[PDB]
C-alpha cells in the first residue's frame, strides 16, 4: 500500500526495536543506547529533510579511494606497515566486488611486491624483509589468486610454504601464527586456505587440528580464539571455514552455533555485533553473517529438509539496510559505524557482506536481493576464502595440475 | 636513552653513537604498490632496525632501538623477535623488561603482540605474581579486552590459581551483569574446578543466574549463561524449569524467554514426550509470534525452526507416504 515502507529499519513498528534497559543503568546498556541514538540520526534523516529515502552504493567514490590506496597510503597506515599483504587483499577484493578491472600493470606490480615478502624459508611476511607470518601468508596467496594470472600462481613457493606450514604446527593439533608467535584458531584458518588452494595438504598436515578446533566451540555456541575464551565472530567464522576446507564441520555442534550467530544481528540497527552485549560493527557484515552460507552448506550436506532454497537464515535486508545507509562515506570507503573513520579493512568486510547478504545460491537455486537502486549488486564473493568463486575455482584447477609437494 | 615522544628526541641518522651504522631502505622494489608515505621518525627509525636486523648486530644500541621500532608500530612482529633474542644474547634483566610490558601494554592493550611477549617473559622468570593485578588494572580500563581475558585464563590455569577468581567475577558482574566476558570468565572458572556435574553447584548457578534474569530480563547474557550450562544434560531433563519460566511470563517478558521455551519444547521433542502433538502446537505458535511480532530479525531462524519442528515431529512424520 502507499502507507508502507519498504524500508525495514524506517518502518513504524521499528522503534519498539530500540534497547530495553529495565531501568538498570551499566556502561553496556549506556553504550548501546548511545549508538542506537545515533544510528536513529541516520533513520529519521529522509523523514526529518522530508525526502524519499534512496539507498545507493556509492561506486564511484569508492573506485577512486581502493584505486589510489592500491599504489599509495598516508602516515595513518604506519600502524599496518607489518600487514602489507593484507592492504592488498583487501583493496583487490573490494574491486573485485566492484566488477573493477585490474590493470595487467598493476596485476604484475603487485605480484613483485608480494615476491618481495615471500621468505626463503616459506610463508609471506608483513612486508619485505619481515619474517614470515601466517596471516600476511593468507592474504598474499588470497590477493594472489585474485589477479589469478600465470604469473601471479608462480609467485608461490609451494614446497617451501609446505615446510613454513609444518614448522608451526603442534603436537595439539593447533599452529602457531608465526615462529615464537602466539596460537589462536586463525592460524588454523590461515594454513587451511593457503594449503588447499595451492594444493600442498598431506596425510597428516592437519591431523588433530579439526579436534583443536572443536575445543574452541565454547558454552554460547561459538568460537573463541583458544580453548575456554569468549565466543566472538572472528575466531567462529575462522573456525567453522576452517573445518569445511577440511571437510570436518560436523566435529562442531552446528545447532548451537547456528543458534548463536543469528542472536548476532542487532534487532535495531540491522547489522552484527562480534560478541554478546558489544556493538554492532558493519565489518562483521562478513565475519559473523558469511557464517550462514558455510552452516547452510553443512546442514545442506546432511539432508537438512527444513533449509530455505531462496534466503540465507539473518535477516538480509536488514543488513543491507544498515551497510548501505550507516557504513558508506560520503568521500568514498566504507566503516565501522556512524562517527567512525573509513579503512580498507571495513572496505572490504562492509562489501563482502553486503554481497553475501544480496546472493543467496545452494546448488541451481539462486535468488538474490538487492535493497535500494539495482545497480547495488556486487559480484559474489565465496565464503570460505572471501576470494571471487570464479578465482577459487581458477586457481584450485591451475594448482592441482601440479604435485604435493614430496609426492 | 630518549624517550621516542621525548620533545628532545632526535633521529638516529643524527646521532653520532650510530654514526658507524648505514641504514638499510626498506626494498619496495621499481613501482610500489600499497606504498606507506611514512613520517620522518617512522622511517628513520626502520631503516637503521633494518640495518642492525640485517647485521644481526646483538648490542645494547639494537636493543634500545627496538624499543622505539615497537612503539612506532607495536605490531611488528619481526621488531618483537629480535627484541626476545637482544634479551636473551645480552642477558636483560626480565623485571625490568616486565616493567616495560607493563607500560607498552597500559597504552596499547589492543594488540596481539605485546600479550604475547608478557606471557614469554612470565614462562622465562616462571613467576605469575603480577599478573592478576595487572590484568585486573587494563580490565579497570575496558572490562571486555579480549586479549587481556585471554591471558588472564592462561595464567590462572598454568599456575593453578583458581583460588579468588570466582569471586573476582562476582565483583564485575555486581559492576556491569551485561559484561559477557565475565559471565564467560564465570563458566571457565566453574568448569574447571568442581564442574557443573556437582548437584549443588549447578543448582546454585542456576538460582544466581534466574535472580539474574528478573532484575535485568532483558540482559542476554544471562540467558545465554543459563542455557549454557543445562544444554548439556539436556532442557527436558529439569522438568521444573519450563513452569518456572512460564512464571516469569507476565512480568519479567522479552523475547530471550520466548525464545527458551521454544529451547525447551525443541528438547521435549527430541526425547519422546507426553502431550508429543500439544508441545508441537505450542512450539510453533511460539516461532510464529518471534518470527512475525518479537524477534522478526531472526524471522528466517524461527520459520527455519519451525520447519525443523514440523519436519520430524509431526504426526504424519513417521507415517509412510501410502497412508
Ligand atoms: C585499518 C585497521 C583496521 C583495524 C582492525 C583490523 N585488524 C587487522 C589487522 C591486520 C590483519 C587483519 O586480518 C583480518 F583482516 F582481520 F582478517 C586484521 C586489527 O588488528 C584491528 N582491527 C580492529 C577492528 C575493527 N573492527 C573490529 N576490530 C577488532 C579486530 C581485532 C583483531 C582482528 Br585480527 C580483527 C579485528
Ligand atoms: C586472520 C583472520 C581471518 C582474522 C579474522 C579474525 C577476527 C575478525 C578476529 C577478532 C579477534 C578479536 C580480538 C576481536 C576483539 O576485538 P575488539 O574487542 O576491539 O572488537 P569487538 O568489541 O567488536 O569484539
Ligand atoms: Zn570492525
Amino acid at each position: 500500500p502507499v502507507w508502507s515502507e519498504p524500508l525495514y529499519s524506517l518502518r513504524p513498528e521499528h522503534a519498539r526495536e530500540r534497547l530495553q534497559d529495565d531501568s538498570v543503568e551499566t556502561v553496556t546498556s549506556i553504550e548501546q543506547a548511545k549508538v542506537e541514538e545515533k544510528i536513529q540520526e541516520v533513520f529519521s534523516s529522509y523523514k526529518f529533510n522530508h525526502l524519499v529515502p534512496r539507498l545507493v552504493l556509492q561506486r564511484e567514490k569508492h573506485f577512486h579511494y581502493l584505486k589510489r590506496g592500491l599504489r599509495q597510503l598516508t602516515d595513518a597506515y604506519e600502524c599496518l606497515d607489518a600487514s602489507r599483504p593484507w592492504l592488498c587483499y583487501w583493496i583487490l577484493h573490494s574491486l573485485e566486488l566492484l566488477d573493477e578491472p585490474i590493470p595487467q600493470i598493476v596485476a604484475t606490480d603487485v605480484c613483485q611486491f608480494l615476491e618481495l615478502c615471500q621468505s626463503p624459508d616459506g610463508g609471506f611476511g608483513g612486508g619485505p624483509g619481515q619474517y614470515p607470518h601466517l596471516a600476511p601468508t593468507y592474504a598474499a596467496v588470497n590477493a594472489l589468486c585474485i589477479i589469478g594470472t600465470e604469473e601471479a600462481y608462480n609467485v608461490i613457493n609451494r614446497e617451501k610454504l609446505l615446510q613454513y606450514l609444518y614448522s608451526l604446527k603442534q603436537p595439539d593439533g593447533s599452529f602457531l601464527m608465526h615462529v615464537g608467535g602466539e596460537v589462536d584458531v586463525r592460524s588454523a584458518y590461515c594454513a587451511a586456505s593457503v594449503a588447499s588452494l595451492t594444493n600442498i595438504i598431506t596425510p597428516d598436515l592437519f591431523e588433530g587440528t579439526a579436534e583443536w578446533i572443536a575445543r574452541c566451540q565454547n558454552w554460547e555456541g561459538g568460537i573463541g580464539g583458544v580453548p575456554g575464551m569468549e565466543a566472538h565472530g572472528g575466531y567462529t567464522f575462522c573456525g567453522l571455514a576452517a573445518l569445511v576446507i577440511l571437510k570436518k564441520e560436523r566435529s562442531l555442534n552446528l545447532k548451537s552455533l547456528l543458534q548463536w550467530v543469528t542472536s548476532r544481528q542487532m534487532r535495531f540497527e540491522g547489522g552484527f555485533q562480534g560478541r554478546c552485549n558489544k556493538l554492532v560493527d558493519g565489518c562483521y557484515s562478513f565475519w559473523q553473517a558469511g557464517l550462514l552460507p558455510l552452516l547452510h552448506r553443512a546442514l545442506h550436506a546432511q539432508g537438512d529438509p527444513a533449509l530455505s532454497m531462496s534466503h540465507w537464515m539473518f535477516h538480509q535486508q536488514a543488513l543491507q539496510e544498515y551497510i548501505l545507509m550507516c557504513c558508506q562515506c560520503p568521500a568514498g570507503g566504507l566503516l565501522d559505524k556512524p562517527g567512525k573513520s573509513r579503512d580498507f579493512y571495513h572496505t572490504c568486510y562492509c562489501l563482502s557482506g553486503l554481497s553475501i547478504a544480496q546472493h543467496f545460491g545452494s546448488g541451481a537455486m539462486l535468488h538474490d536481493v538487492v535493497m535500494g537502486v539495482p545497480e547495488n549488486v556486487l559480484q559474489p564473493t565465496h565464503p570460505v576464502y572471501n576470494i571471487g568463486p570464479d578465482k577459487v575455482i581458477q586457481a584450485t584447477t591451475h594448482f592441482l595440475q601440479k604435485p604435493v609437494p614430496g609426492f | 636513552f630518549l624517550s621516542l615522544d621525548s620533545p628532545t628526541y632526535v633521529l638516529y641518522r643524527d646521532r653520532a653513537e650510530w654514526a658507524d651504522i648505514d641504514p638499510v631502505p626498506q626494498n619496495d622494489g621499481p613501482s610500489p604498490v600499497v606504498q606507506i608515505i611514512y613520517s620522518e621518525k617512522f622511517r628513520d627509525v626502520y631503516d637503521y632496525f633494518r640495518a642492525v636486523l640485517q647485521r644481526d648486530e646483538r648490542s645494547e644500541r639494537a636493543f634500545k632501538l627496538t624499543r622505539d621500532a615497537i612503539e612506532l608500530n607495536a605490531a611488528n612482529y619481526t621488531v618483537w623477535h629480535f627484541r626476545r633474542v637482544l634479551l636473551r644474547s645480552l642477558q636483560k634483566d626480565l623485571q625490568e623488561e616486565m616493567n616495560y610490558i607493563i607500560a607498552i601494554i597500559e597504552e596499547q592493550p589492543k594488540n596481539y603482540q605485546v600479550w604475547h611477549h608478557r606471557r614469554v617473559l612470565v614462562e622465562w622468570l616462571k613467576d605469575p605474581s603480577q599478573e592478576l593485578e595487572f590484568i585486573a588494572d587494563i580490565l579497570n580500563q575496558d572490562a571486555k579486552n579480549y586479549h587481556a581475558w585471554q591471558h588472564r585464563q592462561w595464567v590462572i590455569q598454568e599456575f593453578r590459581l583458581w583460588d579468588n577468581e570466582l569471586q573476582y567475577v562476582d565483583q564485575l558482574l555486581k559492576e556491569d551483569v551485561r559484561n559477557n566476558s565475565v559471565w564467560n570468565q564465570r563458566h571457565f572458572v566453574i568448569s574447571n574446578t568442581t564442574g557443573y556435574s556437582d548437584r549443588a553447584v549447578l543448582e546454585r548457578e542456576v538460582q544466581y543466574t534466574l535472580e539474574m534474569i528478573k532484575l535485568v530480563p532483558h540482559n542476554e547474557s544471562a540467558w545465554n549463561y543459563l542455557k549454557g550450562i543445562l544444554q548439556d544434560r539436556g532442557l527436558s531433563r529439569y522438568p521444573n524449569l519450563l513452569n518456572q519460566l512460564l512464571d516469569l511470563q507476565p512480568s519479567h517478558s522479552s523475547p530471550y524467554l520466548i525464545a527458551f521455551l521454544v529451547d525447551i519444547y525443541e528438547d521435549m521433542l527430541e526425547n519422546q514426550c507426553d502431550n508429543k502433538e500439544d508441545i508441537l502446537n505450542k512450539a510453533l505458535e511460539l516461532c510464529e509470534i518471534l518470527a512475525k511480532e518479537k524477534d522478526t530479525i531472526r524471522k528466517e531462524y524461527w520459520r527455519y525452526i519451525g520447519r525443523s519442528l514440523q519436519s520430524k515431529h509431526s504426526r504424519e512424520s513417521d507415517i509412510p507416504a501410502s497412508v
